[PDB]
């Protein structure tokens, strides 16, 4: 089952354009993922992780992105913050698991890695599992922005700055969220019973 | 969509951009300080100019929000910090002239005698150094100061301030909060009340020092007069520590010094800093990070690399903390390491606050937090339960008297000096003292507050206050008074939580989590809350107070009272060597 291309991948996307990969028609060995002592956090909400190897689902999804270290706590149902409001929102009744591990050696450059972007301003909070890649200039007050930003007009996508000298709370963290979908269609993802 | 939400969005974007640029500039400055090359200077200049331009543009933008429609106090504080115009209120030519005056004063002071004044017992030589320095500095700095005063008053008045002294006092002002308000003019009353409480101890210490100096210099000191300025151990008389060789009570008992134990046990800088870390952890505060150990330099690079040797504590933002210090294996470096790690801990406390609120409550809390840690770490009980001093060192009251006098010569002997200097500058900025009456009135305040006489007459061409580094280079000087109180103000508050059962000078706050929590509750606040509330969170009082200092120095006070029975306490202003 293609977990190598999801976890051991060269490039991970920005938080605003998080990747979805649909996993189907495979046998999943979640023990090989749980028994790895390389993950800073591994939290499963709907179901116990130990039994992830003895259940069958239909349309497991893998969502991948990169965020800071102190924003990992925001990847949980019912949480608030910039990432949980404007970038990545999870349903309150969420079944699945979240894995996050440090990537300072990979994703931090000496002068600064400015490739990773996060959305800072938005008009309304996102519905769960909704993604926007738009780049319109935010209208702060009440005046026509008319394209190019001016007095009160802010570009909504800001850039993470990553140096190898930053603190643990500000170092890059790679996050993968596995979402389990369980309806009455035939199962396509199972463990080695 | 009122002014509130617009201000909040503006502050968010400003915080992000400012934090980015500040980290970049701080990294450039650190690289320059660790290794001195021309390229490092160029990078430092580039980063600094970018940061300054960004701040200027952001202030210009932030002036839009009227600040009257804001109900939240945090936003109001951040915008008020950001809206300050500064020197931009003046015209182009006036600002250029002010900058030129400041630069020329700095250069003329820097390129002009600290051993002829600290290690000399010759009256004539010290008088010559004193007069030569004042004649060849102040007589050149006088007109520049005369124009500096009026230009800075113009700047202050353009910013809806009475004068530039009020501009300085603006740090301690708290408004908008019920019960914790603090006006700009109440600082004068507080300082004067505190000094009136201080005076008698200074009188007795002055009498003791005069009696000893009479033996030191015969036929030059009057038993009822003042002390000449050039016999105070410093060029200005700011501290009295160098007199310890002449004014030691009991010189047959050596003082405590544990350098030899450090050398005999093979100590190094790393061991010193792990000892400091263990102390802070025992108190209850959080441990330090790996970045502190990896990215900070604790030894001298050698000769291939030149670095500035001044011990400093750096917080570069983005969770980056480090210390720059060339650590020798002595006892002074031990205390300095404790002081700077206390600075680092205070910085780590308020890392969660917004960018404009990442500083002390006022201009006197960092040094107080460092100094109380050093004082608690210098006690003989700590040195015994660290392993340096022998575990049988029954003290003798003579040693405590020596330690108290050594501390007094540095703490008490400087409060009248700083109070006089700040009051003189306040009156000069207010216009109470006209130009032609400056210097004379200066010496008047020297004979009525601190008790120091001029060896040689000084005309109005001289400028003696301009000879000091802080006065010439435009720095506030009241910071050194209030801190000296807050320090002890904190200590007695932490000893009670630590259940101290003796005199205050034997206080060690190790192995007491209650004191750690009491300190940390104030440390976490930063600049978000008024300094009155922060002070109350530790000491239970909202105002500056003196009684803890007297509680600390009481044994010296009673010993001096017993000793000075046959001598005269006080001074007369009529006596003059010339
Ligand atoms: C990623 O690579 C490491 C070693 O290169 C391997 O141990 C690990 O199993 C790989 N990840 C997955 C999901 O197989
Ligand atoms: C300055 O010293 C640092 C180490 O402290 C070194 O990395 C750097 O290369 C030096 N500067 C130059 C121009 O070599
Ligand atoms: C001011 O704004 C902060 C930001 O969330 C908020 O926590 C605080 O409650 C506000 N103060 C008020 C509403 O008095
Ligand atoms: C700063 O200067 C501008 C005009 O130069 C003025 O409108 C504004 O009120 C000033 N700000 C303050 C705080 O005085
Ligand atoms: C840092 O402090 C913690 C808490 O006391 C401790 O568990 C840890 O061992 C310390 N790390 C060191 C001394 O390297
Ligand atoms: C603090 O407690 C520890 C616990 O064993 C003890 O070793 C130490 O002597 C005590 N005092 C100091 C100053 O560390
Ligand atoms: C120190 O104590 C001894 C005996 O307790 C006493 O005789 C001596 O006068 C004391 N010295 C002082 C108080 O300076
Ligand atoms: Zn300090």
């Amino acid at each position: 089952c293609p977990f190598g291309e999801v976890f051991n991948a060269t490039r991970f996307a920005s938080v605003y354009a998080w990747n979805r990969k649909r996993i189907s028609n495979c046998v999943a060995d979640y023990s090989v993922l749980y028994n790895s002592t390389s993950f800073s956090t591994f939290k499963c909400y709907g179901v116990s992780p130990t039994k992830l190897n003895d259940l069958c689902f239909t349309n497991v999804y893998a969502d991948s992105f990169v965020i800071r270290g102190d924003e990992v706590r925001q990847i949980a149902p019912g949480q608030t913050g910039k990432i949980a409001d404007y970038n990545y929102k999870l349903p309150d009744d969420f079944t699945g698991c979240v894995i996050a591990w440090n990537s300072n050696n990979l994703d931090s450059k000496v002068g600064g890695n400015y490739n990773y972007l996060y959305r800072l301003f938005r008009k309304s909070n996102l519905k769960p599992f909704e993604r926007d890649i738009s780049t319109e200039i935010y209208q702060a007050g009440s005046t026509p922005c008319n394209g190019v930003e001016g007095l009160n007009c802010y570009f909504p996508l800001q850039s993470y700055g990553f140096h190898p000298t930053y603190g643990v709370g500000y170092q890059p963290y790679r996050v993968v969220v596995l979402s389990f979908e369980l309806l009455n269609a035939p199962a396509t993802v199972c463990g080695p019973k | 969509s009122t002014i509130e939400e617009q201000a909040k969005t503006f502050l968010d974007k400003f915080n992000h951009e400012a934090e980015d640029l500040f980290y970049q500039s701080s990294l450039a400055s650190w690289n320059y300080n660790t290794n001195i090359t021309e390229e490092n200077v160029q990078n430092m200049n580039n980063a600094g100019d970018k940061w300054s331009a960004f701040l200027k543009e952001q202030s210009t933008l932030a002036q839009m929000y009227p600040l009257q429609e804001i109900q939240n106090l945090t936003v109001k504080l951040q915008l008020q910090a950001l809206q300050q115009n500064g020197s931009s209120v003046l015209s182009e030519d006036k600002s250029k002239r002010l900058n030129t005056i400041l630069n020329t004063m700095s250069t003329i002071y820097s390129t002009g005698l600290n051993e002829i004044m600290a290690n000399s017992l010759d009256y004539n030589e010290r008088l010559w150094a004193w007069e030569s320095w004042r004649s060849e500095v102040g007589k050149q700095l006088r007109p520049l100061y005369e124009e500096y005063v009026v230009l800075k008053n113009e700047m202050a008045r353009a910013n809806h301030y009475e004068d530039y002294g009020d501009y300085w006092r603006g740090d301690y002002e708290v408004n908008g909060v019920d019960g914790y308000d603090y006006s700009r003019g109440q600082l004068i009353e507080d300082v004067e009340h505190t000094f009136e409480e201080i005076k008698p101890l200074y009188e007795h210490l002055h009498a003791y020092v005069r009696a000893k100096l009479m033996n030191a210099y015969p036929s030059y000191i009057s038993p009822i007069g003042c002390l000449p300025a050039h016999l105070l151990g410093d060029m200005w008389g700011r501290f009295w520590t160098n007199l310890y060789s002449l004014t030691v009570p009991f010189g047959q008992k050596p003082n405590i010094d544990v350098t030899d134990a450090m050398v005999d046990q093979a100590w190094d800088a790393q061991r010193i800093f792990k000892e400091a870390e263990k102390f802070f952890v025992s108190v209850g505060l959080p441990n330090m990070t790996q970045g502190f150990w990896e990215n900070s330099m604790l030894t001298d690079p050698g000769n291939v690399q030149k670095a500035v040797c001044h011990p400093t504590a750096w917080d570069l933002g983005k969770g980056d903390f480090r210390i720059l210090m060339c650590t020798k294996v002595t006892m002074d470096d031990f205390l300095t390491a404790h002081h700077e790690m206390g600075h680092i801990q205070y910085d780590m406390a308020y890392a969660a606050q917004p960018f404009l609120l990442r500083n002390g409550a006022n201009e006197g809390f960092h040094e107080a937090v460092g100094e109380i840690m050093s004082l608690s770490a210098a006690t003989p009980k700590h040195l015994k339960s660290i392993g340096l001093l022998s575990p049988d060192f029954q003290e003798d009251n003579e040693t405590e008297i020596n330690f108290l006098l050594k501390q007094a010569l540095t703490i008490v002997g400087t409060l009248p000096f700083t109070y006089m200097l700040e009051k003189w500058r306040w009156m000069v900025f207010k216009g109470e003292i006209p130009k032609d009456q400056w210097m004379k009135k200066w010496w008047e305040m020297k004979r009525e507050i601190v008790g120091v006489v001029e060896p040689v007459p000084h005309d109005e061409t001289y400028c003696d206050p301009a000879s000091l580094f802080h006065v010439s280079n435009d720095y506030s000087f009241i910071r050194y008074y209030t801190r000296t109180l807050y320090q002890f103000q904190f200590q007695e508050a932490l000893c009670q939580a630590a259940k101290h059962e003796g005199p205050l000078h034997k206080c060690d706050i190790s192995n007491s989590t209650e004191a750690g929590q009491k300190l940390f509750n104030m440390l976490r606040l930063g600049k978000s809350e008024p300094w009155t509330l922060a002070l109350e969170n530790v000491v239970g009082a909202k105002n500056m107070n003196v009684r803890p200092l007297l509680n600390y120095f009481e044994p010296l006070f009673t010993w001096l009272k017993d000793q000075n029975k046959n001598s005269f306490v006080g001074w007369s202003t009529d006596w003059s060597p010339y």
